[PDB]
RNA sequence: GCAUGGCUGUCGUCAGCUCGUGUCGUGAGAUGUUGGGUUAAGUCCCGUAACGAGCGCAACCCUUGUCCUUAGUUACCAGC
C-alpha cells in the first residue's frame, strides 16, 4: 500500500484510520514505513517592472506512506476507500 | 558480550565502529589502514584516542565508514572509536572531555544567499 | 494629647535652621535660641484641639481620612496607627495625579484586584515574572484598597515635603489637615498645626491624636448607625 | 513591504481554500478550471455577499462550498439557483459538481463581507470617513479585538492621494501564533481607483 | 507613474515612532519617552507630575547539531 498527500497532518493520520480499521478485522498489518519525500523549490522574481535582487522562493512538499499486509483475507478496507480518502490523499494499492 | 559500538558523524560522514579485544587489527571497509586512507597524516589521527588512553594494543577493531569527504572521513572515525571507548566507565571520561575530544564539530557548510555569489561574498560595485 | 509635656518632651519647640527660613511662617516663631528658631508655645495648641474637633466631625459622619507623608525614615508610624477600616494610607511615593486623574488609578486597581488570587496557580521563571510585579503594586497602591469617591480628609504630615497632593486637593475642594514646619509655607493647607517634623516622638504624638479622634469618630459613629434607622435617641 | 499576512501563515494559522492531490501531467489541468470557477461565481454572485470559496476533490468528481452571509438570496424558492448553475458549472468543469451553502453568523467579523460594504458606501457618495468610523464601531460591539482599516486612493481630491488609517485595539503582524483576516476589494469612483484593505484581528493562538 | 489602485526598491533589520487621561505654558509646544546603572535592544533595574496603552525589539515558525520512543521495503548487514 503507499500514499501520497501534501500535508503531515492528512497523511500521517490516515494511517491510523486504516490500521486499526484493518487489523481489527483480524488480519495483520505491520507498521507504517516512511518514504523520502520530495521537495521542489521556486525562487520567482517579485517586481513588475525590474529589480532584479528582491525575490522570493517557495517550496512544495509530497509526504510518502506505505503499509504492510500479512495475510489477505479482507475486503473490509476495499469498502472503506472512500472513507479512508478524505481530501487530498492518493493510495495506490499494494496488498502484499 | 565485548562487541562494543561505536558511531561518529563529522563533515556529513557516518563510521560504524566496532571495537571488540584482539591484537592490533585495525581493518576498514576490509583495506588495511595504511592502504585505505593514502598519504596523509590523518593515518596517525585516527590512532590518536587511541593511544592517548593506552589502549593501543589490545583491541580488534572494524571499521565502515559511508559518505563525507576523504579527510571528513578520517575525523568521522576518531569521534566514533571516543564514544566506542566510554562504553566501559568514565574513568577515561576526563581523559577525552579535557582532550577535546568527545564533542562533536558542528561546523557544517553554509547555504548560498539571493543577490550574493558565495555563501558571503558579494560582487563588486562602484 | 493636650498635656503640655506631650509638647515638652517630644521636641515640638525646635526648628530647622535660621537661613533655612520663610517669613510667611514667622508670624507663629518664638525665638533664635543658639541659632536654631524655637517655635512658639502658646499659640499651637488652641490650633491643635481644634484640628481634631473637625476630624471627629467628620469621622462620624460616613467618610474617608487620608494619611499621606511618606518618608522611609519616620514614616513608619503612619505605616502602623494605620490600615483599618475607615482610613487609606499611603507607602511609598505620590504618584504625580491621583485625585485629579483617578479614572486612570480605578483602571491599574483592576490589576491589583487579581494578582493577589492570580498567585494561587504560581512555568518557572513565568511565575516570577508576574509576582515580581505584585511588590511595586503592594507598595504603592497596597494602602488604598477603597475605591469610589474621594477622600473628604488629606491628613499631611509635612507640607514641604508634598506639594503634589495639596494643589491637586484644592483643584477639587477638600479639606487639608497640614502640619506646618518653619520653612514651610503655611498655604495651601487648610487647618494649620504650627509643629515639628524632626523627631520620632513628636511624629508619633501628632498621629496617635488623630487615629484615636477617628476611633471615637468610629464609636460615635457607631452611637449613630442606630440614629439613622431609630428616631428615639436621634 | 508587509508580505502578505496568509503567505507567513499557511500551516501554524490557517489553511488553504482548496485541497486535492495531483500528478505532475495533469497538475495544471486542475489549477486553470478552479481559477475560472472563482472568477465566474464572483461575478454571478455580486449580491449575497460571499467569503469564500472551497473546493474539495474526491475520487473523480468535485466538491464546493460556497459561503454567504444571506443563504436564502442564493437558495431561492428550493434551489433555484442552485439546480442551474448545477448545470453550468459541469460546463466549464467537466467533472459532475456539487453545490453546498453553509452561513457566515456575524457577518462583520469576516474580512471579505466588511470590504465589500465599504466600496458599497463610497460608490454612493458617502463621505470617506462618516462611512468608516460608523463600519468599524460596529464590528467592535461584538467580537475582534483590534481592527485596522486603510482605505487609499483618490478620495475625491484633484491630485491627491492621501491614506485614510483608522485604527482600534490591538493588532499584532510579526506573531506567527496570532490569527489575521486579510482582504482588499477595490472601488470604481466617477474617478479614480479606490483600494481598500483590512486587517480583522481575531482571537490568538 | 505629477490623475491613481496594485506590486517592489531605498534609508535600515536601523531602534525607534505615537496615543489616552493628567498637570505646566497667553500660545506654537512640552512632559511621559528625561536621571544613575546596564543591554545586541525605548532590553531591563533604581529613581521621578505623570499614570497607562499600542506599533516595534524579544519570543511564537523553519533548519542544522545530542538522545529517547513508534516504524523495517525498494533501505540496512552486527548474529546465523
Amino acid at each position: 500500500i503507499r500514499l501520497k498527500a501534501f500535508d503531515h497532518r492528512l497523511i500521517d493520520q490516515s494511517t491510523q484510520e486504516i490500521v486499526e480499521t484493518a487489523k481489527r478485522t483480524g488480519a495483520q498489518v505491520r507498521g507504517p514505513i516512511p518514504l523520502p519525500t520530495r521537495k521542489e523549490r521556486f525562487t520567482v522574481l517579485i517586481s513588475p517592472h525590474v529589480n532584479k535582487d528582491a525575490r522570493d522562493q517557495y517550496e512544495i512538499r509530497t509526504h510518502k506512506r506505505v503499509l504492510d499486509i500479512v495475510q489477505p483475507t479482507d475486503k473490509t478496507v476495499d469498502a472503506l476507500m472512500k472513507l479512508d480518502l478524505a481530501a487530498g490523499v492518493e493510495v495506490q494499492i499494494s496488498l502484499g | 558480550a565485548t562487541q562494543n559500538y561505536g558511531t561518529g558523524r563529522r563533515k556529513t560522514a557516518t563510521a560504524r565502529v566496532f571495537l571488540r579485544p584482539g591484537t592490533g587489527k585495525i581493518s576498514i571497509n576490509n583495506r588495511g589502514l595504511d592502504q585505505f586512507f593514502g598519504r596523509e597524516t590523518a593515518r596517525m589521527v585516527v590512532r590518536q584516542p587511541l593511544e592517548l588512553t593506552e589502549t593501543v594494543e589490545k583491541f580488534d577493531i572494524f571499521v565502515t565508514v559511508v559518505g563525507g569527504g576523504v579527510s571528513g572521513q578520517a575525523g568521522a572515525i576518531r569521534h566514533g572509536i571516543t564514544r566506542a571507548l566510554i562504553e566501559y566507565d568514565e574513568t577515561l571520561r576526563s581523559s577525552l572531555r579535557k582532550a577535546g575530544y568527545v564533542t562533536r564539530d558542528a561546523r557544517e557548510v553554509e547555504r548560498k544567499k539571493v543577490g550574493l555569489r558565495k555563501a558571503r561574498k558579494r560582487p563588486q560595485y562602484s | 494629647q493636650v498635656n503640655m509635656r506631650d509638647m515638652l518632651k517630644a521636641g515640638v519647640h525646635f526648628g530647622h535652621q535660621t537661613r533655612y527660613w520663610n517669613p510667611k511662617m514667622g508670624k507663629f516663631i518664638f525665638g533664635a535660641r543658639n541659632k536654631i528658631h524655637i517655635i512658639n508655645l502658646e499659640k499651637t495648641l488652641p490650633m491643635f484641639n481644634e484640628a481634631l474637633t473637625f476630624v471627629e466631625r467628620l469621622a462620624a459622619g460616613k467618610n474617608k481620612i487620608l494619611f499621606v507623608g511618606t518618608k522611609r525614615s519616620a514614616g513608619k508610624i503612619v505605616r502602623e496607627e494605620a490600615a483599618r477600616c475607615g482610613m487609606p494610607y499611603v507607602d511609598h511615593r505620590w504618584l504625580g495625579g491621583m485625585l485629579t486623574n483617578y479614572k486612570t488609578i480605578r483602571q491599574s486597581i483592576k490589576r491589583l484586584r487579581d494578582l493577589e488570587t492570580q498567585s494561587q496557580d504560581g512555568t518557572k521563571k513565568e511565575a516570577l515574572m508576574r509576582s515580581r510585579d505584585l511588590e511595586k503594586l503592594e507598595r504603592s497602591l497596597g494602602g488604598i484598597k477603597d475605591m469610589g469617591g474621594l477622600p473628604d480628609a488629606l491628613f499631611v504630615i509635612d507640607v514641604d515635603h508634598e506639594r503634589i497632593a495639596i494643589t491637586e486637593a484644592n483643584k477639587l475642594g477638600i479639606p487639608v489637615i497640614g502640619v506646618v514646619d518653619t520653612n514651610s509655607s503655611p498655604e495651601g493647607v487648610d487647618y494649620v498645626i504650627p509643629g515639628n517634623d524632626d523627631a520620632i516622638r513628636a511624629v508619633q504624638l501628632y498621629l496617635n491624636s488623630m487615629a484615636e479622634a477617628v476611633i471615637r469618630g468610629k464609636q460615635g459613629a457607631a452611637t449613630s448607625a442606630d440614629e439613622f434607622v431609630e428616631e428615639a435617641p436621634a | 513591504q508587509k508580505v502578505h499576512p496568509n503567505g507567513i501563515r499557511l500551516g501554524i494559522v490557517k489553511e488553504h481554500t482548496s485541497v486535492w492531490y495531483a500528478d505532475r501531467k495533469n497538475y495544471a489541468d486542475y489549477l486553470f478550471a478552479d481559477l475560472k470557477v472563482r472568477e465566474y461565481l464572483q461575478d454571478k454572485l455580486k449580491s449575497a455577499s460571499v467569503s469564500r470559496i472551497d473546493i474539495h476533490r474526491p475520487a473523480q468528481t468535485a466538491r464546493i462550498t460556497i459561503h454567504t452571509a444571506r443563504p436564502g438570496i442564493v437558495i431561492g424558492k428550493k434551489g433555484e439557483d442552485v439546480e442551474k448553475l448545477r448545470q453550468d458549472l459541469t460546463k466549464q468543469m467537466g467533472v459532475p459538481v456539487h453545490i453546498n451553502i453553509e452561513e457566515i453568523r456575524k457577518p462583520e467579523l469576516d474580512a471579505m463581507l466588511v470590504a465589500q460594504s465599504v466600496a458599497q458606501q463610497l460608490e454612493r457618495r458617502v463621505m470617506f470617513r462618516r462611512a468608516m468610523k460608523r463600519a468599524v464601531q460596529n464590528a467592535m460591539r461584538i467580537g475582534a479585538k483590534g481592527i485596522k482599516i486603510q482605505v487609499s486612493g483618490r478620495l475625491g481630491g484633484a491630485e491627491i492621494a492621501r491614506t485614510e488609517w483608522y485604527r482600534e485595539g490591538r493588532v499584532p503582524l510579526h506573531t506567527l501564533r496570532a490569527d489575521i483576516d486579510y482582504a482588499t476589494y477595490e472601488a470604481h469612483t466617477t474617478y479614480g481607483v479606490i483600494g481598500v484593505k483590512v486587517w480583522i484581528f481575531k482571537g490568538e493562538v
